[PDB]
């Protein structure tokens, strides 16, 4: 429960 | 609380079919997105399928591409995984996991795991086990069952219907020179209590549809 | 994909004392304001339980002893004070991108006092001999540490290729392990000999513990 | 005899005191086992001490003795030691070390000291 990453997908 | 309860799993032929089943209850389904995890006899875990919240977005390990399908039924709560053309290296202990999903903006962490599915991909047939006693001074005797030559994994015990916990060891199996397992499970209990107490295990092979309660008696002699 | 590199392997820790286990990262798994990695523990016959998401956030329930630190590539798991139910493997994982990937386990024995194991010996059922063979089997009970020898001697003979042992994970309770031996061999070959020797040595016993029966005695 | 053990540093101390026992071997050289500590106090059995592994494999007690004794050694001098504090009567014994000839820890003590005496006894 947090933000994705900039690295994840859409 | 949150419940997931995974089933389907067993003995499968190589190039063969399974479908596992995962019952989610305590939790807003819809809600999460939703794993299986695999664990391997060398104990690594490995990522098999998630799929996000709503189903529209699912991520498939590369070796696994092709064969399996991960699946959801918001009617069900029920998480699926289907299985196909099954190989040796599909041998594990399949988690259904709450999480695990990056998708959508959001990332939900792996945070329950069910008990987990055994998968024995193999050509072999099933065999049930034998169950045998194992029959006892110092105030402290040790009794048992030996449960001997079945196939697949795995084997459950119990004593005296899950009435005695304390003090009981069920080993890990042992893969015999045959290719068939074998374990033992022993219990401590007090010199004194053997003709006085009752002791029973109960032996569990799913794969075989065995189900025994052996009595252990120490030798009238 | 990203590799997850866990040290060590495995780690034993005096009870009450500190354990720490690291997780490096092939590439940065951080932003100035969020690190994606997480922290499970697999205690025996279980499955993975999470400890620690987002580095160092207690999953909600977890005891406090538990803690995660780090940022970039370099993450540590602390267990201060370990206690005998820690006995488990921990693994971490991130959830950078996809591929979520596992790091390979690190082994937490807990560390107690020396016991040595109690033996017992079992010879096989009537009803096993009937079927053409004997299990023979010797315990050691509830013993630490790990380390021990069994040896079969069947009338002063030391047997070699016809054993076979299983060792329990550590227990949550006592930090102990037990140990089975099981001698094999066919009906023939066991009415052959008469006297059945388990002979034992642990670190924790001045001299070797020998049980054993006679063939057909009560 | 592949090992000949020897302990001293045995002898009468107030309760509360401390008393520090050496091992010394002859024959092999002792880097490559543990080295292990046991005593015997008036008709009982020999009860195990401690246990000083290869050095970075770690040293093990009995609960009699957990946080008051230490195991130590110096491979150079092919000794051993046992620092015992906070001395209790309990602890009055022969004390004697062993080697353990297993480099796998099985505990296989072939070869045993001849015991130095520890009196643990209040007196002037």
């Amino acid at each position: 429960q947090a933000p994705a990453s900039p690295a994840a997908p859409a | 609380e949150v419940q997931l309860v995974e089933s389907g799993g067993g003995l499968v032929q190589p190039g063969g079919s399974l479908k596992l089943s995962c019952a989610a209850s305590g939790f807003t389904f819809s809600s999460y997105g939703m794993s299986w995890v695999r664990q391997t006899p060398d104990k690594r875990l490995e990522l098999v399928a998630t799929i996000n919240s709503n189903g529209g977005s699912t991520y498939y390990l590369d070796s696994v591409k092709g064969r399996f399908t991960i699946s959801r039924d918001k009617a069900k709560n029920t998480l699926y995984l289907q299985m196909s053309s099954l190989k040796s290296e599909d041998t594990a202990m399949y988690y259904c996991v709450r999480g695990g999903s990056i998708y959508d903006g959001y990332d939900y962490a792996m945070d329950y795991w069910g008990q987990g599915t055994s998968v024995t991909v193999s050509s072999a047939s099933t065999k049930g086990p034998s169950v045998f006693p194992l029959a006892p001074s110092g105030g402290t005797a040790a009794l048992g069952c030996l449960v001997k030559d079945y196939f697949p994994e795995p084997v459950t015990v119990s004593w005296n219907s899950g009435a005695l916990t304390s003090g009981v060891h069920t080993f890990p199996a042992v893969l015999q020179s045959s290719g068939l397992y074998s374990l033992s499970s022993v219990v401590t209990v007090p010199s004194s209590s053997l003709g006085t107490q009752t002791y029973i295990c109960n032996v569990n092979h799913k794969p075989s549809n065995t189900k025994v309660d052996k009595k252990v008696e120490p030798k009238s002699c | 994909d990203i590799v997850l590199t866990q040290s060590p392997a495995s780690l034993a820790v005096s009870l009450g004392q500190r354990a720490t286990i690291s997780c490096r990262a092939s590439q940065s798994v951080s932003t100035s304001s969020y690190s994606y990695m997480h922290w499970f523990q697999q205690k025996p016959g279980q499955p993975p339980k999470l400890l620690i998401k987002y580095a160092s956030n207690l999953e909600s329930g977890v005891p406090a002893r538990f803690s995660g630190s780090g940022s970039g590539t370099d993450f540590t798991l602390n267990i201060h004070p370990v206690e005998e139910e820690d006995t488990a493997t921990y693994y971490c994982q991130h959830s950078w991108e996809i591929p979520l990937t596992f790091g390979a386990g690190t082994k937490l024995e807990i560390k107690r006092t020396v016991a040595a194991p109690s033996v017992f010996i079992f010879p096989p059922s009537d009803e096993q001999l009937k079927s053409g063979t004997a299990s023979v089997v010797c315990l050691l009970n509830n013993f630490y540490p790990r380390e021990a020898k069994v040896q079969w001697k069947v009338d002063n003979a030391l047997q070699s290729g016809n054993s076979q042992e299983s060792v329990t994970e550590q227990d949550s309770k006592d930090s102990t392990y037990s140990l089975s031996s099981t001698l094999t061999l066919s009906k023939a070959d066991y009415e052959k000999h008469k006297v059945y020797a388990c002979e034992v040595t642990h670190q924790g016993l001045s001299s070797p513990v020998t049980k054993s029966f006679n063939r057909g005695e009560c | 005899m592949q090992v000949q053990l020897q302990e001293s540093g045995g002898g009468l101390v107030q309760p509360g005191g401390s008393l520090r026992l050496s091992c010394a071997a002859s024959g092999r050289t002792i880097s490559r086992y543990a080295m292990s500590w046991f005593r015997q106090a008036p008709g009982k059995e020999r009860e195990f001490v401690a246990v000083a592994r290869r050095s970075g494999d770690g040293a093990f007690y009995a609960d009699s003795v957990q946080g008051r004794f230490t195991v130590s050694r110096d491979d150079a001098k092919n000794t051993v030691y046992l620092q015992m504090n906070s001395l209790k009567p309990e602890d009055t014994a022969v004390y004697y070390c062993a080697i353990d000839s297993d480099t796998f820890y099985s505990g296989s003590y072939d070869y045993w000291g001849q015991g130095t005496q520890v009196t643990v006894s209040a007196h002037h």
